[PDB]
């Protein structure tokens, strides 16, 4: 739907009939979006706290810098040498091109799969079904925490479009 | 360069898999017979697929008081035997 | 210029406008604290203490001129529930006249210290220039707060030199202002006992008055004053903004699960009494004495007093509101009136059934009553063609005990049904939803609006922490790195221990 | 020319000798039946 | 005096502390005095 | 002067590998006993006691089932130290009643204080501003609200996460039919700021991507570029250009466009947090007052907001017997809500 | 009142969009 | 009295005028409904 | 009636919805996949029922 | 700068700005009392968890009562 | 005898990434028996 409730429904609608939280295009969809926030926050952060002194303490920093000035405005081998230190030297990144190329990819990337999650959840090959999956040495279920999501997403199931089903199955 | 000796260099050198062709294959046994022993089991008080349930008991030994609770899942243990 | 969240910065090397600016934020804060007292004034209503006590009435500041003493009207009503009484001039109008007149002087005194900013107090006799010296401040201001930690303590909560402070028992019947004697044993650091709070006051107030004497004493080691950049004030509100979240955290939680300092009278009851049951346990202890010293079923019911009754009711729980549900818990529910008395379900049998009560989790529960040993018994199906526990087919009554409908019963079962219904709740209570246009939701207590509005705003100074903390300590590249930084500074290797030169 | 025993080198172990252990012991229950 | 079994558990866990404290320090400092920083 | 304490600061900054500073002292034995303990539970360690849940690779549960579960409601807000009252020092016995819970949680705490204070360590010696601590105060905000602050305003721990890809997915479910959280604006302005920083990540890297300037003769172009150089790799004035005339507005200040970076994932992760720390209360944003006086009243009104609490109810409903045990929920058949059919 | 009152925000928010577009501080270069 | 040397002008520009107003806005659509409840 | 069953759901401001619980519904599971432009309804009237903004959008 | 009464009375309580003790000085007592301070709050906190209980010390609202 | 390069490292890389194929396969073999496999 177009709105914004509208769009929560979808969701959990969704989640009853896909199970996509359990689907690995969603997974990397999520670590598509957190990994473009972790990362977005990471490289203005690092570049933030490289900017060369060009302004006083009563001035905005950004007036150090001026559009379209040849010069780069932020130090990258003091950004490298202090991330590269956070983690050690060669997890981080001294070419600026190989950086920027990932935080392109990485989101990028992530959101074709959250993409194609819901395109093939559309032909309903769905998320990981781990339902009554450990049993014990008698044949007793043991739940696991997919059982649990199991029986939140039967709420859903069962309550959704309450006057539209007449037959026990929920085919489409 | 920090000082260390290169991992690459390392990695390739002869002596690196003298050492690591009995370090690595011993820890990975010595796993596998802590759970094939059942060493594990014991250890970390995790149930055998035997031990979750009395024969006829269909109810959770779930842990309902804070200050008794290991004299609890004492007695849950002995009801299984 | 400077950028638009900066403009307070003017301050940092201008002691004198600085106090003016403390000066006009102390004057606003008085200033609110008066007229919040005087809004809650003009809208309180002090005529049931028992079903409408100031709780139930979105009350947030009069429980804390009770928690301290300040418990009567000049129009002659107490919280307690008292007539007639002469409270002096410290009434809740009293105190908060004393706080808008507080308010009026400290705005003319900012107007001066604006004014008058260039003194010479302020300027570095060596220098000319504006300082401050803030480790003999902090010396001078800790000794001051020691001695008025101390005597609150040892004058205000004993009763020596003021009023006492709020006591109750242990099921918030029978509260009142008391005086307080230290507790000097283990039991003082126990949150619920009074006598601890009377003792931390005095001890924390000898050690204040100590610690002041050694401040203003002795000065910083150099290791210290160049560590903590002590002759930067941004340091000392670094440090200050930390002190002050752990405070609110800690006024939070002491809200949240109950103290000696957040009873159950002013704030509301807690959501962990309802968890445990722990008015009900103590409604049919009660009971049972009743019944085993000879009393009639009626007779034992009547017994427990409404107030104790209206604690075992879901909707005083402060877990079960909501962030844009606004007001006072009478907005909701309404405002009590009367205990409709215990209800007792039967079935056509005539074993008593007892409804399960719903969890805080819960905005909305079935009706299922169980027999004693928990085994089902009746309900309200949702699906009716399989239904085999209707109260229809179980021929379930409920009859009730105490309160005003004390010795009826009732066998219809859309009444019956009716009363199970409220039985999820608790103790079943008469409504007056007219006067307020209650519309019929769950609102939280002070005790909820308290803990949320402190555990946020601690949350938030923490990043306030982390931010004055960066700035103090990164003073010199604030503007931006070193424009010469060497790569030699950031290449791994040229020196043995980061960032030093003389380990090439 | 280079130390063998360094903080990187206890590093590099706290991490894998214990992988490898796990690894060993998951291994073993690939065979565990009910 | 009334040591509850609580109060010793209080104790064993902060010897337990104070172990771990005392013997990383101790170790630390022992290494950096065996194995100094060059200077000029 | 030339004391232990100088000649300690000096072995522990020393440039190695990994560094370690003082905040290494903190952070190596937290984030690794975290680690470690999260290792340890998943592959080994039962929630039979405390959930009534298989939870380990030992039990037979895969990478997105095992979780390190919370203990017992029982156990309130308990420590659960090894060594106290619960578990009494028996290492088998406070893990079957999920002492690995609060050991995860509160090293990993510790853990992430460390973390961020070598954030601040690393930057003050390389004398860089300290804006990637700043930064990460908002994962700190969402871990001690969510794993901290939410429980102690509940129950029990039993109620925080459980550490677990499954456990996770099972308390999204649960905010979403307990608390509404979709509804919650605070987790709104969350979703736009991680959605937005994902959104900002992507353009920003495609932009100085597509704008660069041609600094080799390779047909691959990674290796155009000099650490050193003084030179922009891409212009900015066509990145401009390129903005204003597609989208109508870009940016033309790469210090402000940084600045923004940091600020949007930041800002909406620190929102999500106040949220949260609302749910504790249960104070949430559950319902529209306006719209449940009309549709009790009118029979016919229905919008997505209605909808949305029926699919809330079916999910209580239909989870809380077996996601909360303590409770000993026992709901007949009959009362279970459902729509006709299913 | 509450639907003028979204609308009107709404409708500044697209005033405000032709502002920001057409009527921007322009970049300059130096 | 003689002039106060601690005084600084204050700016805000226009793009962070229509970054300001954006952000009032946007907030006041999203708190609004919540507002009237 | 997003759902096809003569049980219409109001998304709109005027018809009783605030911002967040607005809307523009989905067409009718009626239509499905069928291609309803405005000219194939009888009226807009009928259009509006069946959610035919929804697709046109 | 004005010179004022109460001003001059006070002088001497601002006259000292910088002024620090020598290398370390009072730093290893400062240190011993924030450790005791430190385990002065756990005590506490335990208390109040029920991690740590004592005789004669009921942490309930039935402390007194 | 520990001179570095001896071991190519292309050969080191192949064999340990065999190496990682093996033991994720037996955890996917490990999903259809035994305990796990809802059988
Ligand atoms: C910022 C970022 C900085 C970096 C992060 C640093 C992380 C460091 C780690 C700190 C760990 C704190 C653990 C706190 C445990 C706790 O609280 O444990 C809880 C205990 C109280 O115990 C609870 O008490 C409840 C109520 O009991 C009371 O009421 C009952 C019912 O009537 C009975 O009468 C009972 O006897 C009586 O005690 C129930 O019994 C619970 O089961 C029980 O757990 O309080 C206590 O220990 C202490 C309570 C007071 C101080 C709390 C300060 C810290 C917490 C602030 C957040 C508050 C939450 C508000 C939510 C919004
Ligand atoms: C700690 C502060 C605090 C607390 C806990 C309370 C508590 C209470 N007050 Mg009081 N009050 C306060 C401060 C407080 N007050 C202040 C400062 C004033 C002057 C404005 C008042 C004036 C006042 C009045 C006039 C009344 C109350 C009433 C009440 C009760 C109902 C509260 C309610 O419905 O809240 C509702 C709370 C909310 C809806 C939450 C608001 C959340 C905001 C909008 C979030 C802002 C988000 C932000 C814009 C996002 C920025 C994003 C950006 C950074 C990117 C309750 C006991 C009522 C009562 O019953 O009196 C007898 C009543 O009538 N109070
Ligand atoms: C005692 C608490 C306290 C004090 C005295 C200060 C003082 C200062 N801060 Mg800090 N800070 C604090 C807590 C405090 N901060 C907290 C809790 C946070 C996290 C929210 C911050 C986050 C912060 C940042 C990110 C920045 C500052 C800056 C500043 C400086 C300039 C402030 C200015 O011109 O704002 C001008 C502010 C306005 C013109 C309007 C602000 C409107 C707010 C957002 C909404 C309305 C607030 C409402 C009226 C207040 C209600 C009170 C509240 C307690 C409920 C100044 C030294 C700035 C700085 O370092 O400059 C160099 C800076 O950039 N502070
Ligand atoms: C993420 C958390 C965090 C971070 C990164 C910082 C960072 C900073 N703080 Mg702050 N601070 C914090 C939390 C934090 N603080 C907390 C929770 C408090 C208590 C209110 C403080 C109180 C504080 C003060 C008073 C001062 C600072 C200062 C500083 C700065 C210098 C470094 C320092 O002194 O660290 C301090 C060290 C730590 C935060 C680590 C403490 C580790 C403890 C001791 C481990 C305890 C283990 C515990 C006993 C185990 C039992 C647990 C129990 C549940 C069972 C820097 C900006 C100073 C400053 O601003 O200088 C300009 C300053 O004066 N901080
Ligand atoms: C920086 C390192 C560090 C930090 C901050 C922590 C922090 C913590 N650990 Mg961990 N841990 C660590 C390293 C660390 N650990 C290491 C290296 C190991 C392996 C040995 C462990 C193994 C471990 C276990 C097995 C457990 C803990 C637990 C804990 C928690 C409770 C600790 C406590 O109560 O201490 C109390 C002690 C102190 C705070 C020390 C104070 C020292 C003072 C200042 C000196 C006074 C000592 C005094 C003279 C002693 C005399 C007593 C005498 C009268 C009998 C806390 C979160 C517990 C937990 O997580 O439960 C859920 C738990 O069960 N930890
Ligand atoms: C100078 C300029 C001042 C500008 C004022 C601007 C008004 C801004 C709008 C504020 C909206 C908040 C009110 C909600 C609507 C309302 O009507 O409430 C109205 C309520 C009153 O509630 C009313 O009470 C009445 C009987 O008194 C009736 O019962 C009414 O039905 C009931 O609505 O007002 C308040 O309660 C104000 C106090 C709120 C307490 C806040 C708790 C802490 C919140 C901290 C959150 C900080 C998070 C920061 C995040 C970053
Ligand atoms: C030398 C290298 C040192 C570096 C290691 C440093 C430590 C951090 C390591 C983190 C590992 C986390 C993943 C563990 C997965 C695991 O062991 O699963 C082990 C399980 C074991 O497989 C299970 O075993 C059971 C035994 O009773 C049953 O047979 C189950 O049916 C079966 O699924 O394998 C899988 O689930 C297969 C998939 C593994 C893929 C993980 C993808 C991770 C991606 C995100 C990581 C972030
Ligand atoms: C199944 C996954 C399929 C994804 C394949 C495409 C990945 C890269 C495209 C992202 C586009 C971002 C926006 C434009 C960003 C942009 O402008 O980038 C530009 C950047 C550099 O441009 P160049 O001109 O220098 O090089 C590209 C050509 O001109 C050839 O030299 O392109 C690359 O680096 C391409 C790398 C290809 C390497 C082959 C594919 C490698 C797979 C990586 C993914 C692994 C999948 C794991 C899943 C769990
Ligand atoms: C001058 C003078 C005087 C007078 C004075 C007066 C009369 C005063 C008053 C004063 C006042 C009367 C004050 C008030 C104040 C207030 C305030 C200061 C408020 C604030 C508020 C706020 C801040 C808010 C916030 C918020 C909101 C709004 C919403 C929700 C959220 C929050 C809470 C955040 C006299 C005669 C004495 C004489 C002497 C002089
Ligand atoms: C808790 C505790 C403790 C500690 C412990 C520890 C510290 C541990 C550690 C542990 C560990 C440290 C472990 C480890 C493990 C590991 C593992 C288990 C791994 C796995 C992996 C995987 C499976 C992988 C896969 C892959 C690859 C290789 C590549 C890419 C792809 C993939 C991802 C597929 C103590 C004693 C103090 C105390 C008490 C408690
Ligand atoms: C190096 C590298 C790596 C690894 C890799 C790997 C691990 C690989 C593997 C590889 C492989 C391992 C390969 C193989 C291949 C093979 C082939 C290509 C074969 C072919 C064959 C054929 C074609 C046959 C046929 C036939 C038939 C049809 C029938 C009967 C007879 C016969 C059998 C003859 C990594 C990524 C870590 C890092 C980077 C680099
Ligand atoms: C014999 C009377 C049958 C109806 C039983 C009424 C349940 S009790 C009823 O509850 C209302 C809330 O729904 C209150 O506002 C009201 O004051 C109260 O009488
Ligand atoms: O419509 Mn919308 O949701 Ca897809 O599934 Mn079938 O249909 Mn209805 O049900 Mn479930
Ligand atoms: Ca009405
Ligand atoms: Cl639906
Ligand atoms: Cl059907
Ligand atoms: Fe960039
Ligand atoms: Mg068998
Ligand atoms: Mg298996």
């Amino acid at each position: 739907p177009l709105g914004i409730s509208g769009t929560f429904n979808f969701m959990i609608v969704f989640q009853a009939e896909h199970n996509i939280l359990m689907h690995p295009f969603h997974q990397l969809g999520v670590a598509g979006v957190f990994g473009g926030a972790l990362f977005c926050a990471m490289h203005g952060s690092l570049v933030t706290s490289s900017l060369i002194r060009e302004t006083t303490e009563t001035e905005s920093a950004n007036y150090g810098y001026k559009f379209g000035q040849e010069e780069e405005t932020y130090n990258i081998v003091a950004a490298h040498g202090y991330f590269g230190r956070l983690i050690f030297q060669y997890a981080s990144f001294n070419n600026s091109r190989s950086l920027h190329f990932f935080l392109a990819a990485w989101p990028v990337v992530g959101v074709w799969f959250a993409a194609l999650g819901i395109s093939t959840m559309a032909f309903n090959l769905n998320g990981f079904n781990f339902n009554h999956s450990v049993i014990d040495a008698k044949g007793n279920v043991i739940n696991t925490w997919a059982d649990i999501i199991n029986r939140a997403n039967l709420g859903m199931e069962v309550m959704h479009e309450r006057n539209a089903h007449n037959f026990p199955l929920d085919l489409a | 360069t920090t000082g260390e000796r290169p991992f690459s260099d390392i990695i390739t050198s002869v002596r690196y898999w003298v050492i690591h062709s009995i370090t690595i294959p011993a820890l990975f046994i010595a796993g596998w017979l802590f759970v094939s022993t059942g060493l594990a089991y014991d250890v970390f008080g995790t149930p055998r697929p035997d031990s979750y349930y009395a024969q006829e008991q269909r109810s959770i030994p779930l842990v309902t008081d804070r200050f008794e609770a290991k004299q609890q899942v004492e007695t849950f243990l002995e009801q299984l035997k | 210029g400077l950028p638009w969240y900066r403009v307070h910065t003017v301050l940092i090397n201008d002691p004198g406008r600085l106090i003016a600016a403390h000066l006009m934020h102390t004057a606003l804060v008085a200033g609110w604290a008066g007229s919040m007292a005087l809004y809650e004034l003009a809208t309180f209503d002090p005529s049931d203490p028992v079903l409408n006590p100031m709780w139930r009435q979105g009350m947030f500041v009069l429980p804390f001129m009770a928690r301290l003493g300040v418990t009567g009207s000049w129009s002659g009503w107490s919280i307690t529930g008292e007539t007639g009484i002469d409270p002096g001039f410290w009434s809740f109008e009293g105190v908060a006249l004393a706080h808008i007149v507080l308010s009026g002087l400290l705005f003319l005194a900012a107007c001066w210290h604006w004014v008058y900013w260039d003194l010479e107090l302020f300027r570095d006799p060596r220098t000319g220039e504006p300082a401050l010296d803030l480790p003999k401040m902090f010396g001078i201001h800790l000794f001051l707060a020691g001695l008025l930690c101390f005597g609150f303590g040892a004058f205000h909560l004993t009763g020596l030199f003021g009023p006492g402070m709020w006591v109750s028992d242990p099921y918030g019947l029978t509260g009142s202002v008391q005086p307080v004697a230290p507790e000097w044993g283990p039991d003082g650091f126990n949150p619920y006992n009074p006598g601890g709070v009377v003792a931390h006051h005095i001890a924390a107030g000898i050690v204040g008055i100590i610690a002041g004497l050694f401040h203003i004493l002795v000065r910083p080691p150099q290791r210290l004053y160049k560590a903590l950049r002590m002759g930067n004030i941004e340091t000392v509100l670094s440090s200050s903004i930390a002190a002050v979240f752990f405070a609110a955290f800690v006024v939070a939680g002491t809200m949240w699960y109950g103290s000696a300092t957040t009873p159950i009278e002013l704030f509301g009851p807690t959501r962990y009494q309802w968890d445990s049951s722990y008015f009900q346990q103590e409604i049919n202890r009660r009971v049972q004495a009743s019944l085993a010293s000879g009393a009639t079923l009626e007779e034992a019911w009547s017994a427990i007093p409404e107030k104790l009754a209206f604690y075992d009711y879901i909707g005083n729980n402060p877990a079960k509101g909501g962030l844009f549900r606004t007001g006072p818990m009478n907005k909701g529910d309404g405002i009590a009136q009367a205990w409709k008395g215990h209800a007792v379900f039967r079935n056509k049998e005539g074993e008593e059934l007892f409804v399960r009560r719903m969890p805080a989790f819960f905005e909305s529960f079935p009706v299922i009553l169980t027999d004693k040993n928990g085994v089902v018994k009746a309900d309200i199906p949702f699906r009716r063609a399989e239904s085999k526990y209707s109260f229809e087919q179980q021929g379930v009554t409920v009859s009730f005990y105490g309160g005003e409908l004390n010795g009826q019963t009732f066998t219809d079962p859309p009444t019956v049904k009716s009363y199970a219904r409220k039985a999820i709740f608790g103790e079943i209570f008469e409504f007056d939803t007219e006067t307020l246009n209650s519309d019929g939701i769950f609102r939280t207590s002070p005790r909820g609006w308290f803990t949320f509005a402190h555990a946020v705003f601690a949350l938030l100074f923490f990043f306030g922490h982390i931010w004055h903390g960066a700035r103090t300590l990164f003073r010199d590249v604030f503007s931006g790195i070193d424009p010469e930084l060497s790569p030699e500074q950031v290449e791994w290797g040229f020196y043995q221990k980061v960032g030093d030169v003389t380990t090439r | 020319s280079y130390p063998i025993f360094t903080v990187r080198w206890v590093a590099v172990h706290t991490l894998a000798v214990p992988t490898i252990f796990f690894l060993g012991a998951i291994a073993a229950m690939q065979f565990i039946q009910r | 005096m009334t040591i509850t079994p609580s109060l010793k558990g209080f104790f064993i866990g902060l010897l337990s502390g104070a172990v771990v404290l005392g013997l990383t320090f101790a170790v630390l400092i022992a290494i950096s005095q065996i194995d100094k920083v060059q200077r000029s | 002067e030339r004391g232990w304490f100088d000649i300690l600061d000096d072995w522990l900054k020393r440039d190695r590998f990994v560094f370690v500073g003082w905040s290494g002292i903190l952070l190596f034995p937290c984030a690794y006993l975290a680690l470690g303990g999260w290792l340890t539970g998943t592959t080994f360690v039962t929630s039979w006691y405390t959930h009534g849940l298989a939870s380990s690779y030992l039990e037979g549960c895969n990478f997105l089932t095992v979780a390190v579960s919370t203990p017992a409601n029982s156990m309130g807000h308990s420590l659960l130290l090894l060594w106290g009252p619960e578990a009494q020092g028996d290492f088998t016995r406070w893990c079957q009643l999920g002492g690995l819970w609060t050991f995860i949680a509160l090293h990993g705490a510790f853990g992430l204080i460390g973390f961020m204070l070598r954030q601040f360590e690393i930057a003050r010696l390389v004398g860089v501003r300290p804006y990637n601590a700043i930064a990460f105060s908002a994962p700190i905000a969402v871990f001690v609200s969510v794993f901290l602050i939410y429980p102690l305003g509940q129950s029990s721990w039993f109620f925080a996460p459980s550490f677990g890809v499954a456990a996770i997915f099972r308390f999204l479910l649960f905010f979403q039919g307990f608390h509404n959280w979709t509804l919650n604006p605070f987790h709104m302005m969350g979703v736009a700021g991680v959605l937005g920083g994902a959104l900002l990540c992507a353009i920003h890297g495609a932009t100085v991507e597509n704008t660069l300037f041609q600094d080799g003769e390779g047909a691959s172009t990674f290796r155009a570029f000099n650490p050193t150089q003084a030179e922009e790799t891409y212009s900015m004035v066509t990145a401009n250009r390129f903005w204003s005339q597609i989208f109508g507005i870009a940016f033309s200040n790469k210090r402000w466009l940084h600045f923004f970076m940091l600020f949007v994932p930041v800002t909406g992760l620190w929102m999500s947090a106040i949220g949260v720390v609302g749910l504790a209360l249960n104070l949430r944003s559950y319902d529209f007052i306006s719209q449940e006086i009309r549709a009790a009243e009118d029979p016919e009104f229905e919008t997505f907001y209605t909808k949305n609490l029926l699919l809330n109810e079916g999910i209580r409903a239909w989870m809380a017997p077996q996601d909360q045990p303590h409770e000993n929920f026992v709901f007949p058949e009959e009362v279970l809500p459902r729509g006709n059919a299913l | 009142m509450e639907t003028i009152t979204y609308v009107f925000i709404f409708a500044c928010i697209i005033a405000l969009f032709f502002f920001a577009i057409f009527f921007r501080e322009p970049p300059r270069i130096t | 009295m003689e002039p106060n040397p601690n005084r600084q002008p204050v700016e805000l520009n226009r793009t962070s005028l229509y970054l300001g107003l954006l952000l009032i806005l946007v907030l006041a659509l999203l708190f609004s409904s919540y507002f009237f409840n | 009636d997003i759902d096809g069953i003569r049980e219409p759901v109001s998304g709109s401001l005027l018809y009783g919805n605030n911002i967040i619980t607005g809307a523009v519904v989905p067409s009718s599971n009626a239509i499905g996949l069928h291609f309803y432009p405005i000219w194939e309804a009888a009226s807009l009237d009928e259009w509006l029922y069946n959610g035919g903004p929804y697709q046109l959008i | 700068a004005r010179r004022t009464w109460l001003g001059d009375i006070l002088r001497p309580l601002n006259s000292e700005y910088g002024k620090v003790a020598p290398g370390w000085g009072t730093t290893p007592l400062m240190a011993v009392f924030m450790g005791l301070f430190l385990v002065f709050l756990l005590i506490i906190l335990e208390i109040y968890n029920s991690t740590l209980i004592l005789d004669g010390v009921n942490v309930s609202w039935k402390a007194l009562g | 005898e520990s001179e570095g390069g001896r071991i190519p490292l292309w050969i080191v890389a192949t064999v340990a990434g065999m190496g990682v194929i093996v033991i994720v396969g037996l955890f996917f073999y490990g999903a259809y028996a035994g305990l796990g496999s809802s059988l």
